[PDB]
């Protein structure tokens, strides 16, 4: 423009932030199968599972 | 109550007997402050155990 108009450099806020930097996409099909992410509830320092020999 | 209000007279004699008054006892409701010391309620343990917090 020109110094007797006044110019207003418009601004925004991003609704997107940044999420991360590392692949971490290597869950089920990502992975083939590979690494599995699973919700369930356990209970105890850990859940132990008994199949026959 | 009274303690000498009744008393005996000698309607012979005509001595002075002391002035008596009338006094007020008074009764008391003493109020008591009671409580509940901090009881710790971390809602880790129970999610450990899968129980609502």
């Amino acid at each position: 423009a020109l110094s007797d108009l006044q110019v207003f450099n418009d601004w925004a806020y991003k609704t997107m932030s940044e999420v991360l930097d590392q692949q971490v996409e290597l869950f089920n099909g990502a992975t083939r199968g590979a690494i599995i992410l699973r919700s369930a509830g356990n209970t105890g320092d850990l859940s132990e599972a008994a199949f026959w020999a | 109550k009274i303690q000498g209000l009744v008393r005996p007279r000698d309607p012979y004699s005509n001595a002075d007997v002391a002035a008596k008054d009338l006094r007020q006892l008074v009764d008391n409701t003493i109020k008591v402050a009671s409580g509940t010391p901090p009881i710790n309620i971390p809602p880790s343990m129970l999610r450990w155990i899968q129980k609502n917090p």
